């Protein structure tokens, strides 16, 4: 096991492009004068996420080459986008693989989904991950935010835009330093003293209602909640949890590079055990995986597929296990919109615990058996690559060494995949580990008719991209804790692309400009993930060696076509093939 | 001139004896570097009172401006050099000069406080009525500056 | 001991929850990944200070446990606001106790607290930092500032505020980097290079007066003398030393962890003899505490005590030592402002010095004696803890476990210690360790009435926090040195809370606005320190077991009784009971 | 040997107490808490750069103590000017040794040092960086930046500022996040799922041409390339590198520690071994550094140009008259040694194998003999071919000025005693004429003429700006706003800028300006956190060191109240 270091930033409602050249290249390209590095591969996908992964030789001391990298981020984090640094970049020393999964359901069915995923982030992850051994905790689900979910209708009939949303919630949503009466230095002699306490950060929804966006000419008040739906709801809705098909959330938690797998697990209990007699009625703790006695089932569907196709192949890997394997299989853990190769609407993962080795006898009842009989159950399942495995092949990178683009590197794959079909007796499923490019949406704002207009620049990229892609503002206390504060539309208003015409814009002047009114739109395809290797833009393309033959043939083999391909595109082996 | 260039890092620099022998041996009195800086606006500038003295007896002009207008004069009542203000004055020195901002050597003294070298200056005949560019007189500088003994001096 | 880690952030004019819902909670939110933790404990206080403490297990490398905490909160940094950024974070291994105290007195009386507080600041304090094994260096006083003193009677006069005031600060105090001329790329043939200068930093309160706020319409011009004092003055006025009763500053001298305790002392005195010949006249360098010889005296105020009363206890205290054991004491260094523990207008300490150990014969003479005599003396002091000690109960964290607030939180920790008093024979001095609520000035800002008369938000938060609390504009150069530029109102006119209505806010038709139009304030009680351990909002309470019986009972005790204590209050054990 | 740990920083168009003022006081006051620090010393000078050299006891932990120093200065990064942020501050351990210098030139001279240098940074530089064993690597220039450089004279034609054409640039090149069509959470049944694209960064010239900076009441429309020349270029021009005369560029490699010399050597040139085929027509790998050196030193104020003659005369000389020896000639204008500038240049020399120089003439003792004769009679310029150190230190906060004032009056009683010391000379640079432009704030608030709009105005015109970030050939580099070089060179360009004030009309700058000459140092030093000027020197024949040094004590010890001093480097 090589120790691997991982940076991850976010950027909400930004494509992979954007954030591959707004936060990923700047990252990478300090990351030089690290000691023992191996090489370094990142993922930026239209999540709105980057994954940069440092791998080191063995014996590299995890403790001194996260503080590298660490110290190596420092000189990219003021060049970062303001957006970026507000989510709070992280760099994490971890295994990949989860050490166990802390489950939480409500047996008395009072917590919803999304309430029990708020209890788990508010009360129990932090804890969690302050404790010593753990390297990463996920959250199978998101932390609660006060959701502004604007109406563009009614944002237009009072001549606002989510600009002035925003001005409105950083000046009333305020946490204000007021100062003294009686503060040093004080006249001699002065005898009161006390604090100024000025306005606070709200609290409640009622509290965001009131907010104050402007007063009608004749008098009359336009409120926050008069022009949006103001509710409690998570930072994002990009993962589920089920626990045997009930409503449950938890925290995926890997083992930091180097402890203890015991201690740490012991200690995780410990506490939870300090968290349990504080939990509302109903809700419980279930550990549906503890690294046999376990196996997992990966679940990845082609890109551009949406969370409810997840579901469905979701639903039919619980059926599976729920049905035809209930004599064996005690709990199903699963996830959707996370997943085994990261995170992403069409990726989703299984944790699958059996019941005790007693009551299992039989060879056709163990876990390779089991996890057999499941793939060959999951095989003929449409556009889905599903397969359930307990925890030969060859890892290859494509690069684009001269600039060549995306789109050339895509055909540079295609046509190396082609070729590595054609010849079955040496290369067996030689298939790329990423995403296809799919549809996206294309707009051009035209400058001429925006400056003619008085419409500014910021207005439009604030108003677009608050709307459709949501907008962190500030800071707000849900029962005592700091929960971030999201702006968005009403999902009503953001579905089709006609919704976009309907969205306003106030011009200098004053007068109302739709958005059909200064922008043009098409339809063109585009990576939702792009991969990087080493700094170049890479394409990982993975297979195994023929019955019989080594992986040196098999790598001698790839290396011959892959030096067939266009002047520009270069390779290099990495992981199990380094 | 390479003596010039030569009597002019000496000039800048006080080296009292370098420059006699530069004089001796016929260096340009009035050579200038690149920002039009003679041997006198250095040495008045840097404060060498004899360095001022030599350059005047061997036919320095005392009235030569750099390519902003500054004469030694005013580099001397600029940075309180009392004694060379009164040397350039009794060679001849123009009392109203003006630089290319209408700023005279009066203006520079009462910027600074330079309440000595203000007095010698109206003594041979500094008009205390000049503005400069933006209309600002020395009396104007007192107020701003809040310097009320230079104000009570020009009343 | 376990190696302990804290971090000090500082926010100017804030109160204590603004502090911690806006620091300490964002924060303690990224402590995660640090290994080896054992618990995390803060402070967030009304003079604008946070001090959160990570104690680590035993055996743990100071060095890495600083770096790690060092680098999580590098991360967090742009979660922060801009103004704690400004002031600066800190991070530091260290001891509680001070390994020495550096006194500088000034025999000629030429030199004020003032102003020797300024000269130990700008000249000793950054090469006594730098010195071997140095940790923690706490000035005694306060490095001087450019004060502007605003009066909001003059500002109203010429239709101004202290946003004109802080706007025209920083574009007449500015360093501007103006570039060369024939600088590269150079035409060809150019023989002349020389850098441009245009604005440098003001050096003197002279220049700050000439600021050019604004010209009026007959020609007159405003200068920023015309509507403040312009002094030189401390950043802070918290903290005043006094060496015997005379006017002192100086530099509390903490030993990093792990370093030599002597070799380092030598070299600080070798830094100091460094310093002594280019001191100005009269002043001399006193050693009133060098680690029998010494001890100290910790005297501490409840909550809502100005310096005034705890300078008449250190008073009582210096007095004490001066007259009745004048024997004994050499000297006494009395610091009010900055106890033991922390900082705090109700805190004081005094480091005593004996005369030399042969000079004083007899039991009666000695530290142990001398400190039991003191307190006995100090033990009658009404509305005083004033103990003295050289260099056993149980230490109890009570903790809001299911976000109940602060308020409820007060009355379970009270009914904690009711019950506890009812027990005698078991727990005595059962006391909480922080402070009581205290009177605030709660005041409104009338969103609709601001918006009526057409007066900003902003503009109206930076008047009365720029006012009544002060705040740091940018920086200038004292002698040769960076130093703070602070924006305040003269203490006259922020004392009292009729003189909120004295303070005017322009309008966007240029109408002065006062206060008055659009507030509204009243009495409350909000908490001046807000604890919380590992997390989560908290209360220290201390206390001890009843004469002949061991802690262990009286531990046990005091879980029972926090059973009985409402849903959602928690505990847990710190410090020597963990 | 010491280790030590240099902090770099720069402010692009800053002079040097600029820098000083603004940066390298703040990081030196949050230098506390560092363990085992011996002394710290620093420099800022004319071209905007900071180099704080932080020295710690023998046998500390180089690694530690890197880690410690960058620790404390990243949480003193947002006390720094944003500028300096956007910069880079690095903090690199100044294990000095170079493994080889490599440099890249192109036969055809068919590429500029620009050229080259951009060809280096993007394909060269990050898999030399990943050989077997290499540490740092520093890079003899820059990638390509988009350099936009303005002509005032149309800038003013549209009543358009430098301020117009960076809020342009922010707005029209940028990477901006517009969301999902049927994006989480979702009305319940929704088929379509595609992300939103909007505006993309720039890639090319022409593209940064078509900004479109206003359109005026009649149809016209005025673009950026309209009022500025766009080309690909450097970051900074501050260096020129030539190698036997043509352009160049390459890379500084130094090894990591514990690593082998021999080794990495041989895994360098096999790496480069393989880039060959894939380099453009032309260009070669060099070794430019059986060696010597070779200094220029020109007076102060002097030009990029002339240092330039002065070494290619130098260049020539080696080329020509010691042809039978010299292999190489390595010129770097603009980079000396006690300071960086226009005036300033060294050249590094390589020679022959001593299997083929016979003779004790061509041994290198001889060569620079000969070499530092020759250039003895090169008019108005110091050039050489190839003790203690002193620390006069600002103890009472008396200012540069006065700081210098004490230096002469050491220095000249050091000449009083040529019986035992000797070459006694301050090692920093001496005050040169700069130009002063006072703003008149009166004036500029009457016109209605913000003091943003003059600063920016005037900065970032003469000085540059770095605007945001583009993508040339799918890689992120830096986008440079600057005048032509035409409109920047002498006092009356000063009158040629404009800014609009806020009833919309130009104003210019001589009209709320003036400007004199005045004297200022290119280069401040400060040792241990306070001013400082470096004195070094040697005793006299048949004197023992500590001999000189007492004497040096002596005269120290009579300079004006408030000045003191120590010992450092090899005399600590
Ligand atoms: C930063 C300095 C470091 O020193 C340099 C060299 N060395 C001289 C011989 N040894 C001391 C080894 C280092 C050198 F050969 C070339 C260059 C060079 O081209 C260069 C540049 O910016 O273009 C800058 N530098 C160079």
């Amino acid at each position: 096991a090589p120790p691997a270091v991982t940076i991850s930033a976010s950027y909400p409602g930004a494509d992979a492009k954007t954030v591959q050249d707004t936060v990923t290249q700047v990252i990478e390209q300090n990351m030089n004068g690290i000691d023992n590095l191996m090489y370094m591969s990142s993922n930026s996908d239209s999540t709105g996420t980057v994954q940069i992964t440092l791998t080191f030789e063995s014996g590299t001391d995890a403790d001194i080459a996260q503080v590298q990298v660490q110290n190596k981020l420092q000189l990219a984090m003021p060049l970062l986008p303001q957006e970026v640094q507000q989510q709070g970049v992280s760099v994490e020393k971890s295994s990949s693989s989860f050490l166990m999964v802390v489950g939480v359901i409500n047996t008395d069915g009072t917590m919803t989904q999304e309430d029990i995923s708020d209890y788990v982030a508010a009360n129990m992850k932090d804890a969690i991950s302050r404790t010593s051994g753990v390297g990463d905790v996920q959250l199978f689900g998101s932390q609660y935010a006060m959701r502004i979910w604007m109406n563009p209708n009614e944002l237009n009939k009072f001549q606002l835009t989510p600009v002035d949303v925003i001005t409105a919630i950083k000046a009333q949503n305020a946490q204000v330093a007021a100062g003294q009466l009686g503060g040093t230095p004080p006249v001699k002699g002065q005898q009161l003293n006390a604090s100024i306490i000025a306005q606070t950060r709200l609290t409640s929804t009622e509290e965001f209602g009131k907010i104050l966006l402007k007063v009608n000419q004749d008098g009359s008040r336009v409120l926050l909640r008069d022009v949006a739906k103001i509710e409690l709801g998570g930072e994002n809705y990009d993962i589920i949890a089920e626990f045997n098909g009930q409503p449950a959330s938890g925290l995926g938690i890997k083992l930091a590079t180097g402890a203890n797998a015991l201690d740490t697990a012991a200690a995780i209990r410990a506490e939870l055990a300090k968290m349990e007699p504080f939990f509302p009625s109903g809700l419980k703790i279930v550990y549906p995986y503890d690294t046999q006695g376990v196996f997992m089932t990966m679940v990845q569907l082609p890109a551009g597929a949406t969370q409810e196709r997840t579901q469905k192949v979701l639903n039919e890997v619980t059926h599976y296990y729920l049905t035809k394997e209930k004599n064996n299989v005690e709990s199903v853990f699963a996830v959707n919109g996370f997943g085994f190769a990261g995170r992403g609407q069409n990726t989703g993962i299984a944790f699958v615990s059996l019941k005790d080795w007693a009551d299992r006898p039989g060879e056709e009842n163990k876990v390779e058996a089991i996890t057999m009989r499941a793939t060959r159950a999951f095989s003929q399942i449409k556009d889905a690559m599903v397969f359930a495995f307990n925890l030969t092949g060859f890892d290859f990178e494509l690069i684009d060494q001269a600039g060549l683009g995306h789109e050339k590197l895509t055909q540079a794959r295609n046509q190396l995949l082609a070729e590595a079909a054609k010849h079955p007796d040496m290369l067996t499923s030689v298939r790329p580990n990423g995403l296809e490019d799919t549809p996206q949406f294309k707009i051009d704002i035209d400058q001429e008719k925006a400056q003619a207009l008085g419409v500014s620049i910021n207005d439009i990229n604030t108003t677009l991209g608050a709307a459709w892609g949501g907008s962190y503002v500030n800071d707000f206390i849900d029962r005592g804790r700091v929960k971030k504060v999201y702006v968005m539309s009403e999902a009503k208003y953001r579905m089709l692309p006609d919704d976009i015409g309907d969205w306003y814009v106030r011009a200098a002047d004053g007068q109302m400009v739709p958005f059909s009114a200064f922008s043009s739109s098409r339809w063109e395809y585009g990576s939702p993930r792009l991969e990087r290797y080493n700094g170049l833009p890479s394409m990982e393309i993975l297979g195994q060696a023929a019955p019989g033959k080594s992986t040196g043939e098999a790598m001698e083999l790839m290396e011959q076509l892959a030096s067939k391909l266009p002047t520009g595109v270069g390779y290099d082996w990495t992981g199990m093939s380094y | 001139s390479d003596l010039g260039k030569k009597l002019l890092e000496a000039a800048r620099a006080g080296r009292d004896d370098e420059v006699r022998i530069l004089m001796a041996n016929g260096a340009d009195v009035n050579a200038a570097d690149v920002v039009g800086w003679t041997p006198l606006h250095l040495a008045a500038y840097w404060g060498h009172l004899e360095i001022v003295e030599v350059l005047l007896k061997n036919g320095a002009d005392v009235n030569a401006y750099d390519t902003l207008g500054s004469t030694p004069l005013h580099l001397a009542a600029h940075f309180g050099h009392l004694e060379i203000v009164e040397v350039l004055l009794k060679n001849g020195a123009d009392v109203n000069a003006k630089d290319d901002n209408g700023i005279t050597p009066l203006h520079l003294a009462a910027n600074r406080g330079h309440l000595e070298i203000v007095e010698v200056l109206l003594k041979y005949g500094a008009d205390v009525n000049a503005q400069d560019k933006f209309g600002k007189t020395a009396f104007d500088i007192s107020i701003n500056n809040g310097n009320e003994d230079l104000a009570e001096i020009l009343q």
